[PDB]
């Protein structure tokens, strides 16, 4: 029954990415690499977005009681070399390969969440001067 | 001719459409989107476009002007020349009226995040050029570009075909001048308590 | 008689966007404890003296009823994400709040909102490309239709 | 003018070990320390990164004093 | 909605306010523990006046506007439907555990670790008993 | 204790140029001039306005903002009425009219500071208006031949959608052209006989 539930959840969406912040770390690393080859304020904005992408693993570690500084440093060190499947392990406070451990989240869910967050951020920041009525 | 129920995005609606006989003179636009604010903005844009289309009639409806502030810069130059030619104290007012038109390029530059201190002189140079002849030539239709990623100077209007209706601009100028004169003509306001 | 603004005025300039950022950061901090399966619960009491304790992002958003006009946009976006997707509701709010925090120094330095929006759009496009590359879907490559499961 | 030029050139020559100025050292150190911080961790990565970012103040201040857009110049320097 | 007069707390402030509320609740029934407990004169908000030393009745008739205390009150009421005889003891033990958790937090231990340690300690104590 | 002299009308609100009201009106108009300056242009931005029903209104149209905002000063009312006239008669260019009027008043403030009488300012503005209106006739580069084809319609549709919904002009212009083509009759090169009506096209949205 346990295995059937696991495989059912996996089959409901076969398009998956490494969980535990590994996907966020890979996206942040790629964004930083691209920004290193991009001039202008675009570089600063891309760096800020990449840094912000690391909030999810940071808050997950904080809520889990782990040492945020050490776990994040280890994740950065491991993810920057070799495989990109390294992520935060919640069973034990350390960094390991989530893909090998079968820890994943849907890719479409991640894409939709990123799009929604970007839309909300742009909409709130789209206005620098506003005259808003009270009610 | 045909009456059916059609499903669009999970919502079923009834449509009365004409195919061969009694051809309908009306059409409907259906917008789809998960954000209500975006849908409202799109609806406003569609309404504005529909209103503008009705303006393509004979009275300067079809006439096209170079948009993105190019027309504004040309008018600035022409009005400045006219004010210089105009004798008397009217020259100061003509020059100020010309300067008032500099807002459009300034607004375009600011809203696009471009540095006005560089765009404005570049626009002035582009619209005020010296050519090897008695008649200006080359790219005299340069407008105000927004870029946003990477660019130098501004792009020509013909590259993106950004044109404005002559009737719209003319009527807007007339109404704006009338309103400005009306406001300026008031030097005292007296009201009675209700 | 009837006043649309109820006699309340608002300032203009970077102050408005800074206040919006502050409100969004407040919402992000409020929803922060609920992130993840181990997230802490929040005790919310309605006007009818009804108390509910839960770490569900959708429930927290529904019971919070943010009054700030700006943060309400993020609340509505999160609610739409939950209704249409159902996963990552809190993650969207957290990411939005973090981006708002990061945007604050850029605004303080004089960077216009258009530049920030364009940069965020470019970064999000790059992130989508990287997600598509990282996306795993194996049919017969070093596996089979059943081995993957 | 020749006296002044000889004085300055002699001062430059007497320094037998020199490094390029005008923000070259600051930007190069920033990039090098940013790369280095990614190999240390141990609670020191944040401090090293902040120290590296600190050196970017000098080029930013120089650009501001030059009546130019400091963001673009600093970004181009970092990219180079 | 109803932003005006809306209560809110910070992490460092809430972690102490909850424990203070727990201590205040524990003081309600501290004297009622054991056969030699003290009788308390209570008047319910509905006007019910009675004298009793039962922790369950004391908590049921004694209402308060503190949400943290309402958790203890609801837990005591729920227990009253099961056995009901350990209400005072359960509340006292919960208050002591909360005070110990506060002390641990002041020493730098995350609340989740404290909860896990308390759960393991309870398991060991039950096994020994 | 301070005596009051020169006031004989009423204690109600009253303004005169003796205290510089000619510049105070311009300053008051500037409050909404700044508001509308952020709407014009392809990179325009909307604003959040709370309705009397507690609903949230977000739009890029300056005229809608003015309608949803409370107007008190008569000087602002003049510009509001001018914008309403612009919208009713033309259907577009409200931002142009508002911004142009604001800038004209701003430069009139400088003229007044210089010491130029308002009469001369008005005369010069009228002369410059006539000159600009005459010159606009010679500034035409292209012209719509009224073929009623989608390709020709898009030329005018695309710029209209821009500055109202940034980033989606390509699809909105195609939608508008398709909708118009369904209602336009079989005719070309005829600008004296109206064929297209504003109400001929209905707009609906589905979530």
């Amino acid at each position: 029954h346990d295995a059937i539930m696991i495989v059912k959840r996996a089959l409901q969406n076969k398009l998956i990415v490494a969980g535990g912040g590994a996907t966020e770390m890979e996206v942040s690393k790629c964004l930083r690499d691209y920004s290193k080859t991009i001039a202008g304020k675009q570089q600063m904005i891309i760096n800020a977005f990449a840094k912000a992408l690391e909030v999810i693993p940071r808050q997950l570690c904080e809520n889990a009681g782990f040492d945020a500084i050490e776990i994040l440093n280890k994740l950065r060190l491991a993810h920057s070399k070799g495989e990109k499947w390294y992520g935060v392990v919640f069973e034990t406070e350390n960094i390991g390969d989530n893909f090998a451990k079968f820890v994943w989240e849907p890719a479409l869910v991640k894409i939709n969440a990123l799009n929604s967050a970007t839309e909300a951020t742009n909409l709130i920041l789209s206005v620098d001067e506003t005259i808003t009525n009270k009610g | 001719e045909t009456v059916k129920t059609m499903e669009i995005g999970g919502d079923r609606v009834t449509v009365f459409k004409q195919e061969q006989g009694e051809i309908s003179r009306t059409s409907t636009i259906i917008l789809r989107g998960a954000t209500q604010n975006n849908l409202d903005d799109i609806e406003r844009a569609i309404d504005d476009g529909v209103a503008a289309v009705k303006g393509l009639m004979k009275p300067s409806g079809g006439k096209l002007l170079p948009g993105a502030g190019a027309t504004e810069i040309e008018l600035i130059s022409r009005i400045t020349k006219y004010g210089e030619r105009t004798p008397g104290l009217l020259q100061l007012a003509i020059k100020q009226f010309a300067v008032a038109f500099e807002v459009v390029p300034r607004t375009l530059a600011e809203t696009a995040g471009l540095d006005v201190n560089e765009v404005l002189p570049n626009l002035y140079a582009a619209h005020n050029v010296t050519e090897p002849g008695a008649v200006k030539t080359d790219h005299l239709y340069k407008g105000v570009d927004i870029d946003g990623e990477s660019d130098e100077g501004v792009k020509d209007i013909r590259e993106e075909n950004i044109y404005d209706m002559l009737a719209t601009k003319k009527f807007a100028i007339n109404v704006a001048t009338e309103a400005a004169t009306t406001v300026l003509s008031i030097d005292q306001i007296i009201m009675a308590k209700k | 008689i009837v006043v649309l603004k109820e006699g309340t005025d608002a300032s203009q300039g970077k102050g408005q966007i800074i206040s919006n950022i502050n409100a969004c950061v407040a919402v992000q901090e409020a929803l922060k404890p609920t992130l993840g399966p181990l997230g802490s619960d929040i005790l919310i009491v309605t006007s009818n003296q009804k108390t509910t304790i839960s770490n569900d992002g959708a429930t927290i958003l529904k019971l919070l009823d943010v009054v700030h006009p700006a943060a309400k946009t993020l609340v509505d976006i999160s609610r739409a994400q939950d209704a249409e997707v159902g996963d990552g509701t809190t993650s969207v709010t957290i990411l939005a709040g973090e981006l708002m925090k990061e945007a604050k120094p850029f605004l303080e330095e004089g960077i216009s909102s258009h530049l920030i929006m364009k940069g965020y759009r470019k970064a999000v496009s790059l992130a989508v490309e990287k997600i598509n590359e990282l996306a795993v879907d194996i049919t017969s490559e070093k596996s089979s239709g059943r081995e993957l499961l | 003018s020749l006296h002044d030029s000889l004085s300055v050139v002699k001062r430059t020559l007497e320094s037998g070990n020199v490094v390029p100025g005008g923000g070259c050292v600051e930007a190069a150190l920033n990039i090098y320390l940013d790369n280095f911080a990614t190999t240390v961790g141990s609670r020191e990565q944040l401090a090293i990164a902040e120290f590296a970012a600190a050196l970017l103040i000098i080029p930013k201040t120089l650009a501001v004093n030059a009546a130019k857009d400091s963001s673009e110049l600093v970004a181009k320097l970092r990219s180079y | 909605k109803d932003q005006g007069n809306k209560k809110r707390q910070h992490g460092l402030e809430a972690k102490k306010s909850h424990i203070l509320a727990a201590r205040s609740v524990a003081s309600i029934i501290k004297t009622s523990l054991g056969p030699r407990g003290l009788d308390k004169i209570l008047i319910s908000p509905d006007g019910e006046i009675t004298i009793t030393n039962d922790g369950a009745t004391i908590l049921s008739q004694m209402e308060l506007d503190n949400e943290i205390a309402k958790l203890l009150v609801q837990l005591s009421k729920s227990q009253d439907d099961e056995i009901g005889d350990g209400t005072t003891g359960v509340v006292v033990l919960a208050s002591a555990l909360l005070d110990q958790a506060l002390e641990l937090i002041q020493k730098g231990i995350h609340p989740i670790k404290i909860a896990n340690g308390f759960d393991e300690a309870a398991k060991l104590a039950i096994s020994k008993l | 204790q301070n005596p009051n002299a020169g006031l004989f009308k009423q204690g109600y609100n009253s303004y005169s140029n003796a205290d510089g009201q000619i510049i105070k009106s311009i300053a008051a108009i500037r409050e909404l001039h700044q508001m509308c300056l952020t709407s014009m242009g392809p990179c325009g931005r909307n604003k959040i306005i709370v309705n009397h029903l507690g609903k949230i209104i977000i739009t890029n149209d300056a005229a809608t903002m003015l309608r949803e905002l409370d107007i008190v000063h008569p000087a602002v009312k003049v510009l509001v009425m001018a914008t309403e006239q612009q919208k009713i008669d033309m259907g577009d260019g409200t931002n142009l009219v508002m911004i142009l009027a604001g800038e004209l008043l701003n430069v009139s403030e400088k003229l007044i500071s210089m010491g130029l009488s308002a009469v001369e300012i008005i005369q010069g503005y009228n002369m410059a208006r006539k000159f600009t209106l005459k010159e606009l006739d010679e500034m035409v580069v292209g012209e719509i031949t009224d073929k009623n084809d989608k390709n020709e319609l898009l030329k005018m549709i695309k710029p209209v959608i821009s500055s109202k919904k940034y980033g989606s002009e390509d699809i909105l212009s195609e939608l508008v052209s398709e909708a118009v083509s369904h209602v336009l009759p079989v005719a070309q090169q005829a600008g004296e006989i109206p064929y297209f009506n504003v109400d001929s096209i209905r707009v609906v949205k589905i979530m």
